Formats: C-alpha cells, sequence, structure tokens
C-alpha cells in the first residue's frame, strides 16, 4: 500500500520544497564559467602542433 | 627511436599477439543462445547437454565445442542487453506444449517467439525450435481438446496431429522466411537425440553461413 | 577493310581494359574501405581482382603494340608475349582458387574456418601465382620459335607478330591442354559436386537459384578461353580464320577480365550491400 | 618475489660454467631479466640482457660473444651460460628482474646472488663527483653524478635509476627516472636533476641509510653503473 | 487510508511542483545566449587508431593523466591503452565476456568492469607481482551492471539493470548506500566534479540527483520522451546533459531544475548512445546510434561537426581531463582519439 505510494508523495514533497534559483541566473552562470575557462580548452581554441601531444 | 619505450613496443607486440590467438580460439567455438518462455523446459535442456544474471555452459559434441547461454536470470528489459547476442550462431527457443493448457502460456511463447525471430539483431541468426515435453502434452491431449486456445482448430484430437499443428503455427511467425530457417525438434527425458539434432542443426547452419559468405547459398 | 578490323580491335582491346581497371579499382576500394570485407573469400576476390588489374594495364596495351607490329629485339616480342601469358594464366589460377576454395567449404562442414588458414590462404595464393609466373615465363627459357629451325635463331629482328615469336604447339598442347583445360574440367566437376551437395543437404526452387549462379560462373569461363583455344588448335592443325575470327577470341579471352567482377564479387550479399552504399554514399 | 641464484664455487681459468637462477612470486614470462656482477671490489657492472619473449637478447662489449643467456618460460629458471670465461670475470653476479611500460619500475629487485671466481668507448660513463661521503643520524646528504650526454630523451623522460646496496645485502632501487620511488621505499629519498648534474638528497637520514648508492643510466642498452658512494655513519 | 487519496496527493504534490517551475522559469536560454559568438565550424582529424579489440566495444574511460584509458570490449579483453603510442599496457582475460561498462580509477591502481554478469570485478594494476588480478568481486546486484564510477580506492558507485543504485566499500565488499527512487533500468551514471552529487539516467526517462553521503534524492527529472542512455555532468557540476534513444538531448540545470535547452534535429532521427563535455563546457559531444559523432554547442545547440569516422554504432565516448583529445568507441572493434 504505502511501500510505493506513500514513500513517493514523500520524495514529491522534498523535491517541492527544495530551494530553486532563476533560469537567468543559472544561464548567466554557464556563460560566464564557458568564457572563463575558453582558453583552456583545447577542443575549442587551436592548439598548436608543437603543444599537441598526439601530433605526428 | 627510444630507449625505454622500444621494449614497451615488444611487451605491446605480445600483447597483441596473445589477443589474436584468444580471438582465433573464441572464434574457432561456437556460440548458442538460450531462450524460450518457462524455465523447466530450457533446466531440462541444459541438464540434457554438458562437460547470477547470466549462466554460460559448455559441452564438446563430435569434436565442435558448444557454447550455450542461458538469460534467463536477467529479468530486464532485452531491448537493452539483446543486442549483446547479435553475433550467436543460433539461438535456442524452449517452449513447453503443455503449456497450451496452463493459465494462455501458449499465446505468450508465440508473442515471444514472434518477438524474437523478427527482432532486427537477430535478423540473419536462425533459430532452434524446441517443443520440451512431448510425452505430457500427448497425455494432455486424450484429456481436454486442443480448441481450448486455439479456437480455428479443427481436427481429430490425436498427438501427432496436434503436436504438427502447434510446430506449424510456431513456424509461422517467422516474418523473415528467406533468411531465417527453424528447426523444429520435439523432447522429453532423452538421450543424446538432443545433444544430436542441436549438432545436426549448428552444423548446416554454419554450412550456410559459409555458403553466403562465398556467395552460393 | 584489313585497317579497320584491326582498328576496331584497337578500340574495343582499350574500351575493355579500362572497363576491366575500372570495375576492379571499384572491386578493391570496396573490399579495403569496408575492412568487414577482410575473410577469407575475400583474399581470393582481392586476387583476381589484381589479376584482372595487371591484364587491363599490361596485356591490353602490350596487346596492341603486338597487333601494331615493331622491328625491335626478338627477344624483347617474346618476353611480351610471355608477360601477355602470365596475366592470362594469373587470371585463370585465381579463379580455380576461388572454384577450390568453394569446393572445400562445402567438403569441410566445420573443419573449413579450423584448416583455412590465413597463412594458408596467403601460401596458397603464392603458389597459384607462381605457378602462373612460371607456365607464362616457359617461352623464355628455350620454348621459342628459336627451335623451329636452324634460321630463326639467325634472326634478331623481325616483325612483332604473336605467330612469330611465339610456338603454335606450345601455345596449344602445354597452355590449353594443361592449365585451361585440365582447370575447366576439375572446376566443372568441383561445381556438380557441389550442387548435388547442396541437392542433399537442403532436400531436408533454391535449386534453380544454385544451378543459375554456379551455371553462369562455368559457362562465362568458356566462353572466354574454349573459342580461343580451339582457334589455336585448328591454325596449329593446318588450319585457316578470317582476322577478325581471331581477333574476336582474343577479344573473348579478354573480356574475363572485366565480367569477373559482376560475376563473382556482385554475387556475394554483404559485397553488393556494401557497394550499394559507396555507390549512392560516393 | 624471491630470486635464488645457483652455480657458483671455483673454477679454473679458461673453464666454462653456467649460472643459473629460480624465480617464484610473480609473472616470469612477463619480466625481462638483467645479469649484474659486483667484482670483489669494483662496483656493479651490466652482463647480459633478455626480453620477456626471449628476443632482442644484447650484451656488453666485454662479455659480448663470451657469456650466453637464456630462459626457460615453462620452467620458471634462469641461465647463464660462461663458456672460457676469463680472469676478470671473477665477481658476484646478482639476477634483476625489469617491466618495461608507461609508469613501470624496472630494476625494482634483486636477486641475492652467487660468488663466482675464476682460480689464478661509446658508452654513457657515470663520472661519480665522490667515493665515499660522511655523514651523521638527523642530518642531510646530497649524493650527486654527472653523465656524459643529457639523459633527458626527446620525450621528457630523464633515464637515471639510483640504486642502494646495504652492507650485506643485494642493490634496491631507491628512485627510478629521476622522479618515482620504487615501492616499498620511505618517501623522505628525493631525486632531481636537470638532465646533466643530478643531486640525491636523502632527509631525516637514519641508520638504514648507510650503505652504497649506485648511480645508473638506462638511455642505451649498455648500461654502465657508476663508482657508487659509499656513506659512513 | 485508501489508494484514491494517496493518488490525488501525488498528483496535486506534482502539480504544484510544475507550477512552481513554470513561474520561476521566467525567460528561455535561447533568448539570454543568442549575445553570444557562435563557435562555427569545428573540424577535427582522427590523430590515433586502437585496433586491439577483436569485439564491439561498448564501454571505454579516460585516466586522471590523460593519456591511458582502458576499453571494455565484448570479447572478453581490457586493454590499457597508451594514447600517445598507441601501446597495449595490459591486457586483462575477464572472467565474463558479456561487459557492457568500466571504469578507470582516478589513482590508477585499480579498474572496475561489469555487465550481463551481475558480479563486478575490481582488478588491482600495481600488483607487486606484475600479473592483474581481481582484488574484490561485488556480487550483490540482482540485474546487469550498466555503469560504474569510482568515487576512491575504497569506494565506487554502481548502477544496474534493476530500478536501484549501489555505493559499495570495497575493502568489505559491503554496499555503503543504497538508493531505490528510480522506477526504470538505469543505464549511465556520472559524477560531479566534487564527488558529492552524482545523476542517475533510467530507462523511465527520467534523471534523479542522488546524493553519494546522504543517500536522499534531490531533484527529479522527467523532460526526457524515452528511454535516457547517457548522461554527463557539466564541468562545474551545477548543470548535466542527457542523451535519449528519441534523438533527443536535454542540458538540465540544477539550480534550475529544468531542461535549459534541446539538441534536435529533423535528419538525426537515431538515438544517442554517449555524451561528453569539454572542459569549457561550451561544445557537447554525443555518439549517436548511426556511425557519426557530432558537435554540438553546449549554448548555441548548433552542429559545429560530425566525427563521421567509425562504419559502426558508436558505444562510448569521453574527453580527457585536459580537454586535450577525446575517444570514441564503436562496434567496429577500433577506437579511435580527435583532436
Ligand atoms: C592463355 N593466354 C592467352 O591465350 C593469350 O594469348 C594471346 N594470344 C593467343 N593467341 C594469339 C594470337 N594468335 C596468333 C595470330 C594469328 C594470326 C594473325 C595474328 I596478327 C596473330 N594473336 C594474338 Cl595478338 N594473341 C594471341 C591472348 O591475348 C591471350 O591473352
Amino acid at each position: 500500500s504505502i511501500a510505493q505510494a506513500r514513500k513517493l508523495v514523500e520524495q514529491l514533497k522534498m523535491e517541492a520544497n527544495i530551494d530553486r534559483i532563476k533560469v537567468s541566473k543559472a544561464a548567466a552562470d554557464l556563460m560566464a564559467y564557458c568564457e572563463a575557462h575558453a582558453k583552456e580548452d583545447p577542443l575549442l581554441t587551436p592548439v598548436p602542433a608543437s603543444e599537441n601531444p598526439f601530433r605526428e | 627511436l627510444s630507449a625505454e619505450d622500444k621494449a614497451a613496443v615488444e611487451r605491446s607486440k605480445m600483447i597483441d599477439r596473445n589477443l589474436r590467438e584468444d580471438g582465433e580460439k573464441a572464434a574457432r567455438e561456437v556460440k548458442l543462445l538460450l531462450l524460450g518462455a518457462g524455465e523447466s523446459g530450457k533446466s531440462t535442456i541444459v541438464k540434457q547437454m554438458k562437460i547470477t544474471g547470466i549462466v554460460e555452459t559448455h559441452f564438446t559434441f563430435k569434436d565442435l565445442h558448444f557454447k550455450m547461454f542461458d538469460v534467463g536470470a536477467q529479468r530486464s528489459e532485452r531491448k537493452k542487453w539483446i543486442h549483446c547476442f547479435e553475433g550467436v550462431t543460433a539461438i535456442i527457443f524452449c517452449v513447453a506444449l503443455s503449456d497450451y493448457d496452463l493459465v494462455n502460456r501458449m499465446h505468450e511463447s508465440m508473442k515471444l517467439f514472434d518477438s524474437i525471430c523478427n527482432n532486427k539483431w537477430f535478423t540473419d541468426t536462425s533459430i532452434i525450435l524446441f517443443l520440451n515435453k512431448k510425452d505430457l502434452f500427448e497425455e494432455k491431449i486424450k484429456k481436454s481438446p486442443l480448441t481450448i486456445c486455439y479456437p480455428e482448430y479443427a481436427g481429430s484430437n490425436t498427438y501427432e496431429e496436434a503436436a504438427a499443428y502447434i510446430q506449424c503455427q510456431f513456424e509461422d511467425l517467422n516474418k523473415r522466411k528467406d533468411t531465417k530457417e527453424i528447426y523444429t525438434h520435439f523432447t522429453c527425458s532423452t538421450d543424446t537425440k538432443n545433444v544430436q539434432f542441436v549438432f545436426d542443426a549448428v552444423t548446416d547452419v554454419i554450412i550456410k553461413n559459409n555458403l553466403k559468405d562465398c556467395g552460393l547459398f | 577493310a584489313l585497317s579497320l578490323a584491326n582498328v576496331t580491335y584497337i578500340t574495343m582491346e582499350i574500351f575493355i581494359g579500362l572497363c576491366a581497371i575500372v570495375g576492379n579499382v571499384l572491386v578493391i576500394c570496396v573490399v579495403k574501405l569496408n575492412p568487414s570485407l577482410q575473410t577469407t573469400t575475400f583474399y581470393f576476390i582481392v586476387s583476381l581482382a589484381l589479376a584482372d588489374i595487371a591484364v587491363g594495364v599490361l596485356v591490353m596495351p602490350l596487346a596492341i603494340v603486338v597487333s601494331l607490329g615493331i622491328t625491335i629485339h626478338f627477344y624483347s616480342c617474346l618476353f611480351m608475349t610471355c608477360l601477355l601469358l602470365i596475366f592470362t594464366h594469373a587470371s585463370i589460377m585465381s579463379l580455380l582458387a576461388i572454384a577450390v576454395d568453394r569446393y572445400l567449404r562445402v567438403k569441410l562442414t566445420v573443419r573449413y574456418k579450423r584448416v583455412t588458414t590465413h597463412r594458408r590462404i596467403w601460401l596458397a595464393l603464392g603458389l597459384c601465382w607462381l605457378v602462373s609466373f612460371l607456365v607464362g615465363l616457359t617461352p623464355m627459357f628455350g620454348w621459342n620459335m628459336k627451335l623451329t629451325s636452324e634460321y630463326h635463331r639467325n634472326v634478331t629482328f623481325l616483325s612483332c607478330q604473336f605467330v612469330s615469336v611465339m610456338r603454335m604447339d606450345y601455345m596449344v598442347y602445354f597452355s590449353f591442354l594443361t592449365w585451361i583445360f585440365i582447370p575447366l574440367v576439375v572446376m566443372c566437376a568441383i561445381y556438380l559436386d557441389i550442387f548435388y551437395i547442396i541437392r542433399n543437404k537442403l532436400s531436408l526452387g533454391r535449386e534453380f537459384k544454385t544451378a543459375k549462379s554456379l551455371f553462369l560462373v562455368l559457362f562465362l569461363f568458356a566462353l572466354s578461353w574454349l573459342p580461343l583455344s580451339i582457334i589455336n588448335c585448328i591454325i596449329y592443325f593446318n588450319g585457316e580464320v578470317p582476322q577478325l575470327v581471331l581477333y574476336m577470341g582474343i577479344l573473348l579471352s579478354h573480356a574475363n577480365s572485366m565480367m569477373n567482377p559482376i560475376v563473382y564479387a556482385y554475387k556475394i550479399k554483404k559485397f553488393k550491400e556494401t557497394y550499394l552504399l559507396i555507390l549512392k554514399a560516393c | 618475489v624471491q630470486l635464488v641464484e645457483s652455480g657458483g664455487g671455483l673454477v679454473q681459468p679458461g673453464g666454462s660454467r653456467k649460472l643459473s637462477c629460480s624465480a617464484s612470486g610473480f609473472a616470469f614470462s612477463s619480466f625481462g631479466m638483467h645479469w649484474v656482477r659486483q667484482a670483489p671490489e669494483k662496483g656493479l657492472e651490466w652482463v647480459a640482457y633478455i626480453s620477456s619473449g626471449s628476443g632482442t637478447i644484447y650484451y656488453a662489449d666485454t662479455v659480448k660473444g663470451r657469456f650466453t643467456i637464456s630462459r626457460d618460460d615453462p620452467k620458471n629458471t634462469l641461465f647463464l651460460q660462461m663458456t672460457s670465461l676469463r680472469s676478470e670475470d671473477t665477481a658476484m653476479y646478482y639476477c634483476v628482474r625489469s617491466i618495461y611500460y608507461y609508469g613501470s619500475s624496472p630494476f625494482d629487485f634483486w636477486g641475492q646472488g652467487t660468488t663466482l671466481t675464476v682460480s689464478a668507448s661509446a658508452d654513457i660513463v657515470m663520472t661519480q663527483a665522490t667515493s665515499s661521503v660522511p655523514v651523521t643520524p638527523g642530518e642531510s646528504v646530497s649524493i650527486s653524478c654527472r653523465s656524459s650526454k643529457s639523459l633527458l630523451h626527446s620525450n621528457g623522460n630523464t633515464y637515471l635509476y639510483w640504486f642502494l646496496q646495504r652492507p650485506g645485502q643485494s642493490p634496491q632501487l631507491l628512485i627510478y627516472r629521476m622522479s618515482n620511488l620504487a615501492s616499498g621505499v620511505p618517501d623522505r629519498f628525493s631525486g632531481s636533476g636537470s638532465g646533466t648534474a643530478f643531486t640525491l638528497t636523502i632527509s631525516r637520514l637514519e641508520a638504514e641509510d648507510v650503505g652504497v648508492y649506485y648511480c645508473m643510466q638506462h638511455l642505451e642498452y649498455p648500461l654502465t653503473f657508476g663508482a657508487g658512494t659509499k656513506l659512513e655513519l | 487510508s485508501e489508494l484514491d487519496q494517496l493518488r490525488q496527493e501525488a498528483e496535486q504534490l506534482k502539480n504544484q511542483i510544475r507550477d512552481a517551475r513554470k513561474a520561476c522559469a521566467d525567460a528561455t536560454l535561447s533568448q539570454i545566449t543568442n549575445n553570444i559568438d557562435p563557435v562555427g565550424r569545428i573540424q577535427m582529424r582522427t590523430r590515433r587508431t586502437l585496433r586491439g579489440h577483436l569485439a564491439k566495444i561498448y564501454a571505454m574511460h579516460w585516466g586522471t593523466d590523460s593519456r591511458l584509458l582502458v576499453s571494455a570490449s565484448q570479447d572478453g579483453k581490457l586493454i590499457i591503452w597508451d594514447s600517445y603510442t598507441t601501446n597495449k599496457v595490459h591486457a586483462i582475460p575477464l572472467r565474463s565476456s558479456w561487459v557492457m561498462t568500466c571504469a578507470y580509477a582516478p589513482s590508477g591502481n585499480y579498474v572496475a568492469c561489469g555487465g550481463l554478469d551481475n558480479i563486478c570485478s575490481i582488478y588491482n594494476l600495481k600488483t607487486r607481482e606484475g600479473n592483474v588480478r581481481v582484488s574484490r568481486e561485488l556480487a550483490g546486484h540482482t540485474g546487469y551492471l550498466s555503469c560504474c564510477r569510482f568515487l576512491d580506492d575504497n569506494q565506487i558507485v554502481t548502477s544496474s539493470g534493476d530500478t536501484t543504485c549501489a555505493l559499495w566499500d570495497i575493502e568489505t565488499g559491503q554496499q555503503t548506500t543504497t538508493f531505490t527512487g528510480h522506477t526504470g533500468d538505469v543505464m549511465s551514471l556520472s559524477l560531479a566534479p566534487d564527488t558529492r552529487l552524482f545523476v542517475s539516467g533510467a530507462c523511465d526517462a527520467s534523471a534523479k540527483l542522488w546524493d553519494v553521503r546522504e543517500g536522499m534524492c534531490r531533484q527529479t527529472f522527467t523532460g526526457h520522451e524515452s528511454d535516457i542512455n547517457a548522461i554527463c555532468f557539466f564541468p562545474n557540476g551545477n548543470a548535466f546533459a542527457t542523451g535519449s534513444d528519441d534523438a533527443t538531448c536535454r542540458l538540465f540545470d540544477l539550480r534550475a531544475d529544468q531542461e535549459l535547452m534541446t539538441y534536435s534535429h529533423d535528419n538525426i532521427i537515431c538515438g544517442i548512445t554517449s555524451v561528453s563535455f569539454s572542459k569549457s563546457g561550451r561544445l557537447l559531444l554525443a555518439g549517436y546510434d548511426d556511425f557519426n559523432c557530432n558537435v554540438w554547442d553546449a549554448l548555441k545547440a548548433d552542429r559545429a561537426g560530425v566525427l563521421a569516422g567509425h562504419d559502426n554504432r558508436v558505444s562510448c565516448l569521453g574527453v580527457t581531463d585536459d580537454g586535450m583529445a577525446v575517444a570514441t568507441g564503436s562496434w567496429d572493434s577500433f577506437l579511435k582519439i580527435w583532436n
């Protein structure tokens, strides 16, 4: 009875009262992280053949 | 050039030779997938020939080493792991004929057979249909009509006729006739006849696979 | 009329050569770009494709030059004709290789994968190619026109004409009998035995399909070699053949290199699927 | 892991003898084996090496052709056949294992060795700056050595090795490639270098540090050990 | 009391959750990201190709050193590949060939593997004998193992075919914390960079955020429409992407608790087998059921590139910790490095 129903209501309640942040601030933080670490991504910015360890 | 990596090259070469040897050894053996509705029909077959989630069974017959895999203990969605057996030589589908009187199970067995034989992954792999419990089926025939689950059935209540009717109904589920072949066999507690039929089916499947690779079949 | 029949023969030669080149390049590219086609049978298919490539690349230009006529060293025209024979005999041996492989995979129910190892396949291919190079180079070491009479060994420069450098006695008695007819009869017996075994195995319809596939394979082989090999037999026994009839036989013999792909590789199901995929993509 | 050499004793000049060593406690077929001898007074010296697959057998210029190295993987035993050995070959022979892969620690285990006595250029020289240095407990000691050429390979790895032979025991690997310590060795040891000049520091020196510190380079197969740095307590 | 009250209670709770989500969602990610310069075309070439495996490669993982990687194939061999020299460091003969998941420890001392055999296997690499051997054999799961990741030398998480997840103590071989909130087969796991949180995707088209210490599910997502096959955390641990069989990829943020943007295309009709983020998080690489792997702009959701170098289904995808290169495995038994 409650082994699969009461637990579901309890989980929904716990997930309901969880604090939430505006999606705008989340996107802002995501883009800020993407921009700050731009040069730190050899897959995004071109890496020279000398630095590239997988070069010929 | 390198000083120490030159020995790592030899190590990698030895590892690659070992990998090739193991792959050749594995290719020498034949893989078989054990499926079917009900554990009794599969357990009897697993017992009639032999030297957790998944069980691997080995047995050698006439110089051929057979690898039979039982996946009945998974109890998980097949479409997420059925593709693992895309390369098996043949599929062993064990079904008991007596299911026609026990609670409807024949319909579930037919549904499973249709889902398996028409699966995209097993398009080329043949299936060996094991119709287990022929004696109990013969016994049940004289007691209750066969039309209990086959309303379209119309014939005499004899063992041979009902067996042939069930065999025809089962084989008709294949929608890839021009690609698949179903090896049907009736069996019970029996001598090596079962492993003999398995060997005969595997040999023909291997011959046909070689002919298809060569463009003949 | 003779000039027109000659230039038409040259045009048909170059056409068949370019067709064989395109076909075998397609075959080898499809076999290589897709590692799934690295099976034992595809090794024999690649050997046949390489033989056909060598044919279309060397025999056709060399044949055109030999038909033209040049006043070059006699031993140059026998080595050219020797290569002409080398490539055709190599193609024939590669076909016999596929035939014997088809026979083995039938007679050997399951031991084929075990006994047909990669090293063994490569050894068989090397032996076939070596025997082809040997039979083809036979005129080099004392089996050329020099044996006919005291006069021929006194002329170092003479026209280039197949009948002028090659011994018809050899060209028939050795080449045909030992490496076309004998391979042909053994291949026909092999295919008949394969058909009988298939009949005995499956009947436990498709009969027509198997007979049709194995028939075209054998039929096309005779169409290419039997006409020329009789032409060169009747010419040997004081016969007469028009210049178009002999050129027709040569063209039939050379068309084998361009007909082999569609006959052998295109009939393999996996090769067919990958070829369709490639030609639709490329 | 254990190596027990055998086949020692007295031998007449110009004779022959086959040194053997049984291996146990590890995958003998996976490890490469080296032979290192130590004269009664001289330092260590590389003799022969055989790969894990019995191939690429190399011998030093001083023993090339005279000695023979063979391994029997099915039997799990190593054999060193010496033919017409010279008087200068008198030395205690140590068996050493090696395994070569990214991050591996070759020369990590040395056998006990057996005493063998005969009855009466183009190699990287390891010029050791000192033969003996006095030390005391609690202080620090700096062992340095120089090589003929920069051991810094193109891949950035410095093929430098530092061994320590305690009095009455076989040498043990302390640091390999100048940047990694062997298993079971205290972390207080610190070895570094710039490719040509190397420095080995031992912080918090203990009584167990007394011994002879031998340096070795693995840039070229003709390995040549150093003179050895003997520390006094 | 009776089911009629519990069902309506759960329904009104879900309605309240949806209303709160809609009220907090003030704008879409597309309008705010429009001001970001697009990454443009990103061409990548196969620098290395590995051809040691002889069967379909199912799972692989990169080492912390960004040079070594473990590859799991159903041929029964775990191969440690030296990406720089392509040398095989170790070959581990598996007791069960039907494996579909493997993990490389952060320290490099151990490696895990599992699959249809519910019993896992922890292999110690740095053994004094030089031969790889099973250090621990976890056998508490009942369903096929689908994903596992190491939290430490003594802690490892593991998903299974059943609707449960577990955290195992390798020292004793016991489940420290068992998660059972999921309702479908958990196919993929992904540990957060902080090692505190990890998200799990299952066949129920939902994603649940579980804590490794607390064990209680914090947030639950249901934006997908089919089984979730792959999941990967954003490099900052604040968001994650989810790959599903319906060709849809949705990026979910922890703070927002809703899919910010969806990556999909008409021509792209097949599912997604693997997903991985770049070090900067701007590039979203996803391996599809077809023979191609596409690079998606994590913010603009545009096809920056396509790694169509394989001929079979791409099974695994993993970017190096340093972001220097990405390894893409395929069922054709080959493993290639791209950068
Ligand atoms: C097994 N390999 C072969 O059979 C190869 O032999 C070639 N071949 C055989 N016979 C001839 C021939 N007959 C002589 C002739 C008779 C009248 C007039 C002229 I001019 C020449 N003429 C030429 Cl141009 N080629 C021949 C042919 O290419 C084949 O590939």
